[PDB]
């Protein structure tokens, strides 16, 4: 989106190598690079937002519903591993 | 994995003890097994969270996590070691000093930097077991298979380092704006004196204390371990003083009444009840079963409160007595409280109309001894607390009351109810580290009440020199209130006493009519009261000792501030105002544990326990607030303890199995004397909740009944808008085939009432319920994480619905209620730990107005413990009967059916999903519009503001 | 299974239509799923939940008819209500009171009978007396259990030892010939029972901590050698008994002396199951009664001995 | 006290003290010294030899172990804690009648272990302490 990237070495030291051996020195595709530090749970319905909002009226319409007529991790306490963290 | 099945090497506590020192034995050994066993399950969480892993090049660990109770500790060492004390074989003291980089987290500094004298913290080293390319930890594996805790080491904590190595004291924290530079910070320690000792004496040379990496700091409820357990170490050393009439229903031996006002000779006849009655009409309903009268030369007309009753039963003669053919007698005098102000003073004054046992209680509360009142949910156990106090209070005013409780949210509540009373605001203190965040309005923390004190004194002075104005004396009389007292002694005193002489001297019968207003010299003073003297030297006389009392009570008021002239340090402005100003002293049972060899060194005196929640305190954290002051004989000097809880409502949360359900540490105090049938009056008139909401719990309780008003109040006799009936239980079928689900040991989990909640909830907002006055609970921890992971999603991401008020574990919510409770049962194979009828009667007790369990009713039907709850909602459907077309609030009376239409009933989760969708959807306009309206006028009202 | 027959014969959603009482289904239900099962926790707990105690073995207990079976199964589902430990235990018979005399007098009687029950039985009971001696605010249960620890079972002591008790408190020596005479004067026929029980339960539990010497896995004339570890969980259930008897005063009273004279830590100490690693919550419990066994306290008034006190009074001791 | 400033308290301290001290008042006075000794501690030495002649051996101990505790390289009347200790020692162990609130025991046995130039001697004051006690079982077992 922005024109930036950014990259996390395993240590410092290779970072501290990456900086200083790469500092503003030209890559071809960049020209010259600047360096610097730094599911749907099923059979549910999902209520849709209305638009730009991000009580009731005293008389509802009551729609005419009418009855019909593995599961795995949906949720984050579900996930027996999260649960330690 | 205790399940009850074997034998175990444990202490127990049953009802009775051998003597003192076994009960307090017990307590340490099993107080110190299970407060190890919650260090260990704290220390286990947090390095999970911290993620430590061996650094691949390398020897040492580094953390790729974090958490909230701990930091990485960039270094530490031990700076002294002082030798042994005279007699005493461990070092006298053995400081560390840790630095910690406290990270970039504004929410997080403000706990650390807040680490204050006596928090405990672990100095924690460890290790990875696991060298692997990216590392996780799961909770299913065993702890000791993933990370090596090579030691632990507890300290106690002294204060934050400042810029250059000084302590910085508990006041700093409101004047240290002035910020310490940078994320570096220091904290000095205090180390273990005995494991220091044996960590040296066994020889070492791989010493210990370099190799710490974390500090692990615990929460605020349970630092008070060590503070715990050094206190029954020390009552163990020396003579436990418990009070001669109070050690044997501890111990359980005697007549359980032997601390009962009925059989304490120093029970008194006669009590001013005060403000408790609020009409000679209520004095005569408040005893049943007694005769009462006016004493001679008042009518019935004209008696007013306050009151004084003499029940004729407690006084030792024969000539008054439960003689033959007449009743009990109270005999009452309506009290002329001499007013000591001119102004149109208005008393805050009691405005309950408490029920008989509230006043069997409160009369309980003012005779000496061990008072116990059972406090059914809803039924006003706060009022009588604070009528207990302020009667205290102003039947004898130079003794002080110690008020303990649970949790500080009650702590609050009192607060709020005593200054509705006729309570002085410098006579309050409040003690806690809640005290950063108190939400009354007015601060009563040590730092609150001396800055009101100082605030006071300079109001007060400029009185004085208003007096002294009026008197045409010269000179500065209020630089200080030193000063003030010279001046009143010397002058005020002086011209009253010379027009108290001109009065009487004179007398009627030589003054002239209205010659009072005239020779009154303080008229000057009161120059805003208008007609302040009639002109009838009888009333203006009367009037006259008004205005000398006002004035009297500022200097009175003075006298008792120059304290804080000559204490300047703000520490000892403090400890002033603990040991000799403030009266009511409010502290939680876990500060109070913490504070006693502080309390004990400032030679802090109280007269009076009151506890409220009594039955949620621990046995040992219920015993330690006995012994706050030292006896100052052979014998303490406690007058009153007054325990108010309900031991049918959830005992204290022990959680190791063993200690909770083998040595019984899950019983509190509270539960222990009522077990030993100490007299304890029961509150029997429910207010809070709608009679047939009540109905489901009462049956416990004997002979709990509803307040008038509760039949009588419109919210009460109204339907619960949009449901055909006030509560039900509805039975939640499989949801995806799955009934609960279970994604650890004894973690237990329902999607399918999780779901079901989250449509009726949004069923409810879609009908116009404010989100405030819903609030899901359900009996398990799991399934509590999933209902606010499932609200998470689909409820606030649209503002349209909103969080509800508060989702919550049932025992979170002990003493909480609100209007409308979804509560999911969430056990569908066999029933859980809510067989225990107080999970139950917790449970259902929480609605005001609706409750709609969610669960499987097969499973929770045929219970017996359950029956007499079941038996009510199996009177109504298992499948929940809504009435889409009334939207909240409805005129419909609770009992009647609706004719605006049909009812339709929800089969299932399924069911109520897909319905809730196409309400929503297609009311969603409507509902729309009354937010845009709503969000608009919100904003603009305040927008001039 | 539990649920079929419960739902036939007991449950109460089906009061309108359950069978009228068998008594023999008790016998079935308990050598089926209980005995025969080495008392299965899940079956147990199906039982006690299904409200089996309250609507079928205790109502329908007449003393004449109960077997074994019958006594057993009733201390089988207390014993499940008192490890579920939330619950009122002793509520139906705190309700239908009158048999219960004669209940809990017959479970005594189970427990000195030493042919005929399995060692898992036995565990049972004694594990019931733990539970009965606990529960000392239940009135019903305490107007027994009192009755095994009260003046009479001093009988037992050595002639010197029970002299020594009257100097300590002369008082008492008044009260004893009252005893002595009353005791042999009128109710001998209940009376010895009840002031023998306990010394005849300490040597029931000997036999039983005998039983586990190494020299008894010498085959037996049947063939079989008993496997220790029901026998040690009666041991280990011993040991607490002892202790929940030591820990309260008003059984400490006549209890202690009853203790020492019995030489039960001795028998306990010197057994080969102390030094076994089969034993070793034994041991654990043995000196947790040890430490009662001589706890800072005299028991006749009650009174706390300091440790100044207790300190001097050896001294004193040793030099007499 | 109250009404003057702190800086001149020692003007009234020493005529509060030498008032005090010029009779038999030893329950008010130890109330007062006490007090004192929080804005002069220098004075605590000239406390221990009021309270001795007093014969409040309990407190005289107490206020010595306070001394002892205060492990100052030199004192204000020139004794130094080795000094000072001896004397909590001559003072403790020739008075056990009277020295109540003090664990006797635990001090001489932890001078042993300290001052070993004198073992054989606190050995006998610590046996002499229980001979004078007349608990001669205790003093045959030191």
């Amino acid at each position: 989106e922005k024109g930036c990237a950014f990259i996390e070495f395993t240590t410092r030291e290779a970072a501290e190598r990456a900086a200083e051996r790469s500092f503003n020195k030209t890559f071809i595709k960049g020209k010259r690079l600047t360096i610097r530090w730094g599911t749907p749970v099923p059979s549910v319905p999902i209520l849709p937002v209305p638009d730009g909002l991000a009580a009731a009226p005293r008389s509802l319409v009551v729609p005419n519903v009418r009855p019909v007529k593995s599961s795995s991790i949906y949720y984050p306490s579900q996930d027996p591993t999260r649960l330690g963290a | 994995n205790y399940t009850g099945d074997g034998v175990l090497a444990l202490d127990k506590l049953n009802l009775q003890f051998l003597t003192l020192h076994d009960y307090l034995l017990r307590n340490f050994n099993l107080f110190q097994l299970e407060s190890t066993y919650e260090i260990r399950q704290d220390l286990e969480d947090v390095l999970f969270r911290m993620k430590p892993f061996q650094h691949e090049s390398r020897n040492e660990t580094v953390f790729s996590g974090w958490a909230r109770m701990a930091l990485q500790i960039d270094h530490f060492q031990i700076s002294e070691v002082a030798k042994p004390l005279v007699g005493e074989k461990s070092p006298a003291v053995v400081r560390g000093v840790v630095t910690v980089n406290i990270g970039r987290r504004q929410d997080i500094r403000q706990e650390w930097e807040n680490l204050r004298k006596h928090d405990v913290c672990f100095l924690v080293a460890c290790r990875s077991r696991k060298s692997a390319s990216g590392l996780k930890f799961d909770v299913r594996r065993p702890f000791s298979e993933q990370i090596e805790v090579l030691s632990v080491r507890g300290c106690d904590v002294e204060g934050m380092l400042d810029q250059d190595g000084h302590l910085l004291e508990e006041f700093t924290a409101w004047e240290k704006k002035a910020k310490i530079p940078g994320d570096l910070r220091k904290f000095r320690l205090l180390l273990d004196p005995n494991q220091y000792r044996i960590d040296m004496e066994q020889g070492t040379k791989d010493d210990i204390y370099d190799t710490f990496n974390l500090i692990v700091r615990r929460d605020s409820k349970t630092n008070n371990f060590k503070a715990v357990l050094q206190t029954i170490r020390d009552l163990l050393n020396t003579e436990c003083v418990v009070p001669d009439w109070l050690t044997d229903v501890i111990l359980g031996y005697g007549e359980p009444d032997s601390a009962h006002y009925s059989k304490l000779s120093s029970a008194v006849p006669e009590l001013d009840f005060n403000d408790t009655f609020l009409s000679f009409a209520h004095v005569k309903e408040s005893f049943p079963g007694y005769k009462i009268e006016l004493a001679d030369g008042f009518d019935e007309k004209e008696a007013v409160p306050p009151f004084k009753l003499e029940f004729k039963e407690l006084e030792r003669r024969q000539d008054v007595e439960i003689k033959p053919g007449e009743l009990r007698t109270i005999l009452v005098t309506p009290l002329t409280r001499k007013k000591v102000t001119p102004y149109s003073y208005d008393p805050r004054k009691n405005q309950v109309k408490f029920t008989p046992s509230q006043v069997e209680a409160i009369k309980s509360g003012m005779q000496p001894g061990l008072t116990m009142v059972v406090g059914p949910p809803g039924t006003g156990k706060t009022d009588v607390a604070v009528q207990i106090i302020s009667n205290i209070y102003h039947n004898w005013p130079n003794q002080r009351t110690l008020i303990v409780t649970h949790s500080n949210q009650a702590l609050n509540q009192l607060f709020e109810k005593i200054i509705a009373l006729d309570v002085d605001e410098r006579h309050l203190l409040r003690m806690g580290h809640g005290e950063e965040a108190l939400e009354t309005e007015k601060d009563f923390s040590r730092y609150g009440r001396v800055n009101y004190v100082l605030k006071e004194r300079l109001q007060l002075l400029n009185c004085v020199e208003k007096l002294a104005k009026a008197l045409k004396i010269v000179g500065d009389v209020a630089y200080t209130c030193e000063n003030a007292g010279y001046f009143f002694r010397f002058s005020v005193c002086r011209v009253w006493e010379e027009f108290l002489a001109k009065v009487t001297s004179k007398g009627c019968n030589k003054l002239a009519e209205g010659i009072i207003s005239e020779i009154f010299p303080f008229t000057g003073f009161f120059k805003d009261i208008p007609d302040l003297f009639s002109g009838n030297n009888s009333a203006d006389l009367k009037v006259a000792h008004s205005c000398w009392r006002h004035i009297e009570q500022i200097f009175e008021k003075l006298d008792e501030f120059r304290a804080f002239e000559l204490l300047r340090n703000g520490r000892d402005r403090t400890e002033y105002l603990l040991v000799k100003e403030a009266k009511i002293i409010a502290m939680t049972c876990t500060h109070a544990a913490l504070r006693r060899n502080e309390l004990v060194k400032l030679g802090f005196r109280y007269d009076n326990i009151v506890m409220e929640e009594a039955a949620q305190i621990l046995e040992v954290e219920t015993f330690i607030p006995l012994l706050l002051q030292n006896p100052q004989d052979g014998h303490n000097r406690l007058k009153r303890w007054i325990m108010i809880g309900d031991h049918h409502q959830l005992p204290p949360v022990v959680q190791n199995q063993a200690f909770q359900k083998y040595s019984n540490m899950e019983q509190s105090l509270f539960a222990r004397l009522v077990r030993l049938s100490v007299p304890n009056v029961q509150l029997d008139r429910q207010g809070r909740a709608r009679a047939q909401i009540a109905e489901l719990y009462q049956w416990r309780y004997n002979g709990l009944g509803n307040l008038p008003h509760v039949d009588g109040l419109p919210q009460f006799q109204n339907a619960n808008a949009g449901f055909a009936f006030p509560f039900q239980f509805i039975d939640i079928p499989d949801f995806n085939g799955h009934g609960e689900t279970q994604p650890s040991p004894h973690f237990y989990q329902n999607l399918g009432e999780a779901e079901y909640a989250c449509a009726l909830y949004t069923y409810m907002r879609i009908l116009g319920y404010p989100a405030e006055k819903i609030s899901i609970l359900t009996t398990y921890n799991g399934q509590a994480q999933l209902i606010r992971d499932v609200f998470q999603r689909r409820c606030d991401t649209n503002p349209l619905i909103g969080m509800p008020a508060k989702v919550s574990t049932v025992d979170k919510y002990q003493g909480q209620q609100n209007d409308f409770i979804i509560l999911s049962l969430v056990k569908t194979r066999n029933i859980g730990h809510i067989r225990d009828v107080r999970r139950l009667v917790v449970a259902l007790s929480r609605a005001r107005l609706g409750l709609y369990v969610l669960g499987r009713s097969k499973v929770f039907m045929d219970c017996l413990e359950l029956t007499p709850a079941m038996r009510i909602f199996a009177k109504y459907p298992r499948k929940l009967v809504i009435l889409p077309f009334e939207a909240h609030p409805t005129i419909r009376k609770w009992n009647e059916r609706s004719k605006d239409g049909e009812p339709m009933e929800i089969q299932d989760t399924l069911h109520m999903t897909h319905f809730v969708h196409e309400f929503y959807m297609s009311n969603l306009p409507a509902m729309r519009d009354a937010y845009e309206q709503a969000m608009n006028e919100y904003m603009e009202s305040q927008r001039l503001l | 299974t539990i649920s079929a027959v419960a739902a036939k014969f007991w449950a109460p959603f089906t009061a309108e239509t359950h069978e009228n009482f068998d008594a023999k289904l008790i016998d079935t239900i308990y050598d089926n799923e209980m005995l025969k099962t080495s008392f299965n926790s899940r079956k147990i707990m199906m039982l006690e939940f299904s409200q089996y105690l309250e609507a079928y073995l205790w109502p329908n207990y007449v003393p004449e008819k109960a077997s074994k079976a019958w006594n057993m199964s009733i201390v089988v589902m207390i014993n499940e209500k008192f490890r579920e430990r939330n619950l009122d235990s002793w509520n139906c018979f705190t309700k239908k009171s009158e048999h219960f005399p004669h209940f809990f007098k017959s479970i005594l009687q189970l427990s000195l009978q030493e042919e005929g029950l399995a060692s898992s039985e036995h565990c049972a009971l004694l594990t019931f007396l733990v539970n009965a001696f606990g529960s000392v605010e239940t009135p019903i249960v305490h107007k027994e259990t009192r009755k095994l620890v009260s003046i009479e079972i001093w009988a037992g002591l050595l002639d010197s030892q029970r002299e020594d008790l009257f100097k300590k408190q002369k008082k008492l020596k008044k009260i004893w010939e009252n005893v002595r005479q009353k005791m042999t004067a009128a109710a001998a026929d209940n009376n010895e029972f009840e002031r023998t029980y306990l010394w005849n339960l300490i040597e029931k539990f000997k036999r039983v901590l005998n039983s586990l010497e190494p020299n008894e896995a010498q085959e037996s004339e049947e063939g079989e050698v008993r496997d220790p570890i029901d026998s040690i969980k009666y041991c280990e259930r011993f040991i607490e008994l002892l202790i929940d008897l030591e820990s309260i005063l008003q059984t400490r009273r006549f209890f202690n002396s009853v203790l020492h004279s019995s030489h039960i830590l001795t028998h306990c100490l010197l057994s080969s199951l102390i030094s076994t690693d089969a034993g070793s919550l034994f041991f654990q419990l043995v000196q947790l009664l040890k430490f009662y066994a001589r706890f800072e306290i005299d028991d006749l008034s009650g009174r706390q001995l300091t440790h100044k006190e207790v300190s001097e009074q050896h001294y004193q001791s040793v030099t007499r | 006290l109250r009404s003057l400033p702190v800086t001149q308290h020692m003007r009234i301290w020493t005529l509060y003290i030498g008032f005090l001290t010029s009779h038999d008042l030893p329950e008010t006075t130890i109330r007062v010294y006490r007090r004192y000794l929080k804005m002069n501690p220098k004075a605590r030495e000239d406390y221990v030899e009021y309270l001795i002649e007093r014969d409040q051996i309990d407190e005289a101990a107490k206020e010595l172990t306070t001394l002892v505790n205060q492990d100052q390289n030199v004192s204000e009347k020139g004794r130094t804690a080795h000094q000072l200790w001896t004397q909590l020692c001559d003072l403790i162990s020739k008075n056990p009648v009277k020295i109540f609130s003090l664990n006797v025991d635990a001090i001489i046995r932890q001078g042993i272990y300290r001052y070993t130039d004198q073992v054989g001697f606190l050995w006998c004051s610590l046996a002499d302490y229980y001979i004078r006690s007349a608990e001669f079982e205790r003093a045959r077992d030191v």
